[PDB]
């Protein structure tokens, strides 16, 4: 509950902007695990699915 | 256009080669003429003029037209090979054949001969673009700060005969280019004389000089001004200081 | 002090907003996970 | 015994912002960086960019040019980050088959080639016309221009002109790390042994005197640096006793001698005859000799 | 002879050994006792290069090739007329180079300038040596090194490349090669740099540093001084040949096949081996 | 919910052109990853649809 | 503690204009996600 | 609405450039992108078209 | 106000100039755009 | 108003010129075009 | 219909230089492309024509 | 005593070291995990699922 | 002080909460770490 | 006995993170090592303790 | 050469070793914990 303390040690300007970059960098390689695996490629599941 | 021979085995590949020796033989005269500029006429050892002026000519006259209105400068020019010109040079000829050494006769640290050797540049500093002196010490650089390295300031000054001779005063900076030039040294004898950085070896206890021993550092040029410093003065306190690697050898230890 | 220079009330009213920010992305992850475990459950 | 390779004492100020002579201030920024880990071997100062228009189609192209081929590594991948980080060196752009000859490639391989060229030929050549401006705003020579389209010269002759003379897009480079130099060694053995070509042979004359020159440049400039020598445009028009120390080393050594605006001079040539003499060489093989060790026995250079 | 300012320099001493004897010019250039020596090494070199392709009975200066022992001569001396010509003709060589060196060392110090000049130069001899001397010796014999002509040494280049492969992938040439482009990408950038200040637009004053570092500052946002594009092109070059000799001296020594096979140890890391995808897979 | 404030924290200007970029980037990241894909190529499926 | 130096209300416009576009694209968007799932669906 | 702020954040140069480099060369991708399919190259059809 | 210096008058003058020139842009976008679909349908 | 050191007397003078060459330019297009669509037409 | 206020932007010295720029290289590239075509080859086309 | 440390090292670096190494090491267990054909989460999801 | 001059008593809070932080990591992850081994053991 | 002043003679600051790094480098080296033998691999003797 | 451990040099050390002892005493644990499991020598 003292953690409101953090952003009188960071500038929070640059923790956010490394924040943003870590999260869509995290999703893009989560996202693309995915779509590897032939399993999980909601694209290729889909076309099975509809006979495509 | 593969197998055409205009005559012969000639084709393109050599008639491209062979203007490029073409152009490459006009291109040396070029630069080997645009490296007359300085020095040319050719001198005899009795300064006079020579009869091999070398097989290029001298070129034709340009100009450069100087910042803050210091005038034109026309090379190659009689002026300016005359103002850079020295006399009376403390040498004595070795023999009477040309091609070998012409000895300095009295004390050459101070004679300006040889490795100590200077040029007339003109009595008037530096500029930067704006017109403000290039060399400033680092108490009238506004603003300038020591941001990383060992601050000298304060250090003894040992020289090349391992003894000491004063203290570090102040730095002397390229403000435009932000970087230390010239060291001051507050002697034992209560002078000031300027020593140039890449001449000084900052240790963590000391400042070592190696080009010099300590019977010279009182002998060396001064400054006519205490906030600045001119390129004739620059010239002359570095031939000094670097004609020790030749002419303070025999004090020279470890 | 801090060396941000951060007010301390400065810092909880920023990391509460913050907090929220967080907790709305967490929300949001916690609903699309839920749903992939219906249409493919990776475990 | 200072040899003047690193830096000893730092020093700072305010930083440089510029020189206004014609630059228009608002394209350019205000903030600059201090970074010591350069200003032992440098200038720390990290300064100002200017941010043009030029400047922006070159980013912009350039940009795009990255990341689509970083989209074709992707696709080449199987999208598996750990095949892009492991095939990444042996991945490649491979360029246009020969059967599309010099039309627009019927193939997405092909077409994604074709496009990241454009988007590398808008780029190079605003910078190009960016380094032409910025040294006509400054009011200075343009001669950084005319040395860069040296080198223009040769990447077009690789990319566009080559090509359009062989009649194939396959002709030109892909964009790999490693298929670019397996392309440099099928064009050598392809066409003779490209060592035999004299414009190549000059070439390499030119880039191994360019290092033969700028050592030799530097090491004079920090041997007559303690009499200031690195200040150059102060010893060509008021001279002194680094010029004339330097000039008298090389006329003692080899008999001749440059000065110091002439030795200039002499670098702006090396560098830029290294990418003249290769373009034509370049031009030349295929065009007009289709193998390069015969043309030599024929000529000459090389044994019968 | 002289120059309108090279009679004060002209004065006697730094000589690292001799003395008087020796300490005079013969026209423009300073002979002293490496002066000599170096004279007389390239000149029997020479004179032994001519006399090689004269028993051959070749005239032409591009097909005049004088070739190193077989190997199978292994580290031995072997007849002149079949490659004794190529070893006194390196040991004249080197002899030359070293007193080359020498000499400009003689002269740095009579002129009070800094040694800089023959360290760079001590590289290039040392990739020289590297060539002729040593990588032979670790390979067991002398044939192993490059002949004196002008298109041959390319024929030892390349056959010595595809023994290897494509060299390409050696990393160490990888480094020579990065450090040469961008010793040449610098030097133009210095000259055209230099020559557009004081040869700027017409009807303009000569400009100054400040106007360089301006320039470059809005081009690439970095400038790195005057001294310190001296420093780097010089360390570039340095580098460069440094990375060129450690490239050949581990070339037949520490590695014998194709160089490709070395950057398979990165996709045979055992978490991205198996994986089917890409080139590799 | 008061996150204006973020507009407090860091300028607009840049945040403005950096989500411009990541905005067209990603865009095209997946219009190329439909186009890869045999189905969900809108041009290759119009042509199936519409006969040539 | 406004690094930018933004007012409190020129805060609240700016936000304000920004998820006025912010919504706009967003619901654009999603008209576009739901033509496409009627034409072809990929769930 | 109030778009015309913009205006009060961006420059008129910087983005007026930016907005014709990006329009002109996506026309030109996008030109390219149908050339390379043999449908939709109005070249190829026009050919067909008038049987040449 | 502005980190540009500039008016409420000449930005809404500049953003209606702009903004003029935009729609004319889409207006022959969509024009074309329909006359293709007519062409060669692309869905 | 004015960024580039020019007053509206000036501008309206130089769109004038622009446009009527560029409306000179686009004319010989169009022409062009048409005669190359008698010729031979790519749709 | 004010689109004269371009000109109070972009000093026109060096948008003409631009302009005339894009212009060329656009030229060539349609020239080029039409030439790469035998149907629109107008060189070819004519000497079949004609029967040259 | 351990609060002593805060005095001898900076919480500013600790934070960005401590945080992008275990960031590091989690990333590698999960990868180690995946490279083993057991322990691939995502596989063996698929197989006892039937998919 | 000696190095960061960081106040006595406030170093101690910043180990306090430092402490919190950790105990709340480590024990997500043996929470984690006991939903695997019943999930697949190691051992 | 007497080491109490092990810090007069080392910076406090540099020597903790050297040790930290060394320590940490050691530990992955010889886990490594381990998971590199197939007998000392724990992962593959799970496999053995449980049929999976 | 610190300067700053005349006094403090003997809590620096202290605490260092009693980090140390807790790390060992894990360590120590762990050993014994796995020798039997599998064990080394
Ligand atoms: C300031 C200076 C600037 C310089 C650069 C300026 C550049 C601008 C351009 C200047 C103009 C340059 C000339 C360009 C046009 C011609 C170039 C050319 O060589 O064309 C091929 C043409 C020949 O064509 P081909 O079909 O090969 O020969 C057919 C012949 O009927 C018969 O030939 P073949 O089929 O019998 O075969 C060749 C044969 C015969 O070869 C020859 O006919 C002549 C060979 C010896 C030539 C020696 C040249 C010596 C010149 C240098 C010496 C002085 C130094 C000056 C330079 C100092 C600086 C280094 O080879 C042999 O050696 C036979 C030996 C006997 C066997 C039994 O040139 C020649 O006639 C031969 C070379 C002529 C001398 C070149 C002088 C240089
Ligand atoms: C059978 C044949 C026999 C043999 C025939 C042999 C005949 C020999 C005749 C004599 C030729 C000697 C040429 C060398 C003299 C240059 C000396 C020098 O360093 O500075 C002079 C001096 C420099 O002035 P400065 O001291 O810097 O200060 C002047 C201002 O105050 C301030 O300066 P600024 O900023 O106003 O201007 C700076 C510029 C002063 O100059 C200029 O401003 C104009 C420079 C020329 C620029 C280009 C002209 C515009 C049109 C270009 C078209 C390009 C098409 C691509 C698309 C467009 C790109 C824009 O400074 C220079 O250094 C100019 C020299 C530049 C030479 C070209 C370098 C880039 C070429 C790269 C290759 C690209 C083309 C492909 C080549 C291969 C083709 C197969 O300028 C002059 O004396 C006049 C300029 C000369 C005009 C160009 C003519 C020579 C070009 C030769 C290029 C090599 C050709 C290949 C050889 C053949 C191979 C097969
Ligand atoms: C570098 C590693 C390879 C090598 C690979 C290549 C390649 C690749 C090429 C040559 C080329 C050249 N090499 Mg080399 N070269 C090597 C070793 C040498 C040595 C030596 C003493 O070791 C010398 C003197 C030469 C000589 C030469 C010239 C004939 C030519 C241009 C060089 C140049 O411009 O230098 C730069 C410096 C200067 C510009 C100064 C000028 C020096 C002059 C021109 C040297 C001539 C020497 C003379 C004929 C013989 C002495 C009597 N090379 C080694 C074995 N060399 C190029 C060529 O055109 O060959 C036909 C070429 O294609
Ligand atoms: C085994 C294969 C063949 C061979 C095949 C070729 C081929 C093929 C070529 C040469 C070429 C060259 N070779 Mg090789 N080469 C061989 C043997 C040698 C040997 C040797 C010792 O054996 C040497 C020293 C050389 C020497 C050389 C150079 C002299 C020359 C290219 C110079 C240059 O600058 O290129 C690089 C220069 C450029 C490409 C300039 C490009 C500049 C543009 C503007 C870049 C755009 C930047 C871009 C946007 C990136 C942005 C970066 C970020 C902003 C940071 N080669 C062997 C025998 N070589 C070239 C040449 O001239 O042919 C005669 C060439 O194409
Ligand atoms: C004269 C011949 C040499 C040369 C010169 C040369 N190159 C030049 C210049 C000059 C004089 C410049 O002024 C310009 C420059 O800014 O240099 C610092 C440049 C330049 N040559 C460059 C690189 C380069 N030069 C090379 C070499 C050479 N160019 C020759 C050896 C080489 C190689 C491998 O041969 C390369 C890779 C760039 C650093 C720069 C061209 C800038 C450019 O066009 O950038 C376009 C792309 C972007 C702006 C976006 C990139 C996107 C990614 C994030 C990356
Ligand atoms: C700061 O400014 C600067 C200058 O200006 C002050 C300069 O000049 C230079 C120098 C640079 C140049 C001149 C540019 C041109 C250089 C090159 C192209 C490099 C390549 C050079 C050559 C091809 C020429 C090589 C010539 C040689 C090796 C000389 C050959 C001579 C002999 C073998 C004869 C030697 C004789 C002796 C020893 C005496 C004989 C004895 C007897 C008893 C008789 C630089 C770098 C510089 O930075
Ligand atoms: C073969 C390439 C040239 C080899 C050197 C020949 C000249 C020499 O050694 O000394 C000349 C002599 C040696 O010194 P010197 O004292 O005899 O020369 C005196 C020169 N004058 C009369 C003008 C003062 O020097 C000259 O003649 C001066 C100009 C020479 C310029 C040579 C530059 C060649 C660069 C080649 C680049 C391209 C390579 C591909
Ligand atoms: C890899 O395997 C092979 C096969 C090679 C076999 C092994 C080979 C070798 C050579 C192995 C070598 C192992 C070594 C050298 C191990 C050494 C281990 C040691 C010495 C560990 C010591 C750890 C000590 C610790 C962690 C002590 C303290 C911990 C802290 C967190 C510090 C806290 C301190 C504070 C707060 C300082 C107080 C500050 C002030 C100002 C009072
Ligand atoms: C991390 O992953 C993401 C996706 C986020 C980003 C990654 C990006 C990556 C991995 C990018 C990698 C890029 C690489 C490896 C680039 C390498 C390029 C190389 C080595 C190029 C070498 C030579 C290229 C040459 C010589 C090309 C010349 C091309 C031209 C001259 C173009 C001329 C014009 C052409 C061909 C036709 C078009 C002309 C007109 C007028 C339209
Ligand atoms: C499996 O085999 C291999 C070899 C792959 C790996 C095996 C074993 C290995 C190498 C294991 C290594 C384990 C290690 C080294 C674990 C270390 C864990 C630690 C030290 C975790 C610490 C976590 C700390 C956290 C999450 C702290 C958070 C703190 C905060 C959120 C507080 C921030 C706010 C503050 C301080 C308020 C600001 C204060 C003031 C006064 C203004």
């Amino acid at each position: 509950s003292k953690f409101y303390k953090i952003w009188q040690v960071f500038d929070p300007r640059r923790v956010f902007v490394a924040q943003g970059v870590f999260l869509f960098l995290l999703a893009v390689m989560i996202h693309l695990i995915l779509l590897s695996k032939p399993d999980y490629n909601w694209l290729d599941v889909g076309t099975a699915k509809y006979g495509r | 256009m593969v197998g055409v021979n205009f005559f012969g085995d000639f084709d393109l590949a050599s008639l491209a080669i062979w203007s490029f020796w073409g152009f490459l033989a006009f291109l040396i005269y070029y630069l080997q003429t645009e490296n007359m500029r300085e020095g040319y006429p050719l001198e005899m050892e009795d300064g006079s003029v020579a009869p091999n002026q070398g097989l290029f000519p001298v070129p034709k006259p340009k100009t450069f037209k100087l910042p803050n209105g210091r005038g034109e400068i026309v090379m190659p020019s009689a002026e300016n090979e005359a103002a850079h010109r020295r006399n009376d040079l403390a040498l004595a000829r070795t023999s009477v054949s040309e091609g070998f050494p012409h000895a300095p006769t009295g004390n050459a640290l101070v004679d300006g001969v040889g490795p100590a050797s200077w040029v007339p540049r003109r009595d008037e500093p530096e500029l930067d673009a704006h017109g403000h002196n290039k060399i400033m010490p680092m108490a009238l650089a506004k603003g300038f700060n020591v941001t990383a390295g060992r601050d000298p300031r304060g250090l003894p000054v040992q020289a090349a005969d391992l003894e000491v001779v004063g203290r570090v005063s102040e730095l002397w900076v390229d403000v435009p280019e932000q970087m230390v030039r010239y060291l001051e040294i507050d002697l034992n004898s209560g002078k000031k004389r300027l020593v140039p950085m890449t001449l000084a070896k900052i240790w963590a206890d000391r400042v070592r000089v190696n080009a010099i021993a300590s019977d010279s550092f009182e002998n060396i040029p001064a400054t006519r001004s205490a906030s600045e410093v001119t390129k004739l003065e620059e010239d002359k306190i570095s031939g000094y200081v670097a004609g020790g690697w030749l002419y303070d050898a025999d004090k020279r230890k470890r | 002090l801090s060396f941000t220079g951060l007010s301390d009330e400065q810092a909880q009213e920023l990391h509460s907003v913050y907090m929220s920010g967080l907790w709305l992305f967490v929300t949001i992850a916690v609903i699309a996970h839920i749903a992939v475990y219906i249409w493919r459950p990776w475990l | 015994e200072y040899q003047n390779i690193f830096t000893q004492v730092q020093v700072g100020g305010a930083p440089e912002m510029g020189l206004v002579e014609g630059v228009d201030l608002s394209n350019r920024t205000k903030g600059t960086t201090n970074w010591t880990l350069l200003g032992w071997f440098g200038n720390a100062q990290i300064g100002p960019i200017y941010l043009g228009g030029w400047g922006t189609v070159s980013l912009i192209s350039g940009v795009l040019w990255f990341m689509t081929i970083g989209a074709w590594f992707w696709y080449e991948a199987g999208f598996n980050p750990a095949v892009f980080m492991r095939d990444l060196f042996y991945l490649s752009l491979d360029a246009p088959d020969a059967k599309y000859g010099l039309g627009v490639p019927r193939d997405a391989e092909g077409i994604m080639w074709f496009i990241a060229s454009f988007f590398m030929f808008v780029a190079v050549w605003s910078w190009w016309i960016r380094t032409y401006t910025r040294a006509a705003a400054l009011g200075m020579g343009k001669h950084t221009a005319w040395a860069f389209l040296s080198a223009i010269w040769l990447w077009m002759v690789l990319g566009f002109i080559r090509p359009i003379l062989m009649g194939s897009w396959s002709e030109a480079v892909p964009y790999g790390i490693f298929t670019h130099l397996d392309w440099t060694n099928n064009f050598s053995l392809t066409y003779g042994n490209l060592f035999y070509n004299p414009f190549h042979g000059l070439s390499i004359a030119f880039l191994y005197g360019s290092a033969l020159l700028f050592a030799m440049h530097g090491a004079t400039i920090l041997a007559v640096s303690r009499f200031g020598g690195d200040r150059e445009l102060e010893q060509i028009v008021d001279r002194g006793t680094a010029a004339e120390r330097a000039a008298l080393f090389w006329r003692w050594t080899m008999g001749f001698n440059a000065t110091m605006e002439g030795i200039h001079r002499w670098a702006w040539w090396f560098g830029v005859l290294v990418t003249l003499t290769g373009g034509i060489g370049i031009l030349l093989s295929g065009t007009v000799v289709d193998n390069w060790y015969v043309w030599a026995q024929v000529h000459g250079y090389a044994p019968v | 002879a002289l120059l309108s300012f090279e009679r004060k320099y002209r004065v006697p001493g730094g000589t690292l050994v001799g003395g008087n004897l020796f300490d005079f010019w013969v026209g423009p250039f300073y002979v002293g006792f490496f002066g000599v020596t170096t004279f007389f090494f390239a000149a029997l070199g020479t004179l032994l290069i001519l006399y090689g392709t004269a028993m051959e009975g070749v005239w032409n200066p591009q097909l005049i090739s004088i070739e190193p022992p077989s190997v199978e001569n292994g580290l031995a001396f072997a007849p002149l007329a079949e490659g004794g010509l190529w070893q006194l003709i390196t040991i004249c060589a080197l002899g030359a180079f070293i007193s080359w060196a020498l000499r400009e060392v003689e002269i740095c110090r009579k002129l009070g300038i800094g040694l800089h000049i023959p360290f760079a130069f001590s590289f290039a001899i040392l990739a020289y040596a590297v060539l002729v001397v040593f990588r032979p010796l670790l390979m067991g014999s002398w044939g192993y090194a490059f002949p004196y002509g002008i298109w041959t040494h390319l024929d030892w280049v390349s056959n010595t490349g595809y023994t290897y492969g494509n060299f390409h992938y050696n990393p160490a040439h990888m480094l020579g090669i990065s450090f040469f482009f961008t010793t040449a990408l610098a030097l133009a950038l210095h000259g055209a740099l230099v020559l557009s200040a004081a040869n700027p637009e017409k009807g303009q004053e000569m400009k100054t540093a400040d106007h360089e570092d301006t320039f470059f500052r809005d081009l690439v946002g970095y400038s790195i001084g005057t001294l310190g594009i001296h420093r780097l092109g010089l360390l570039l070059a340095l580098m460069a040949v440094f990375w060129s000799a450690v490239c050949m001296i581990i070339t037949g020594t520490i590695w014998f096949d194709q160089w490709s096979n070395w950057w398979y140890w990165w996709v045979e890391l055992p978490w991205w081996v198996d994986i089917p995808g890409g080139v590799n897979g």
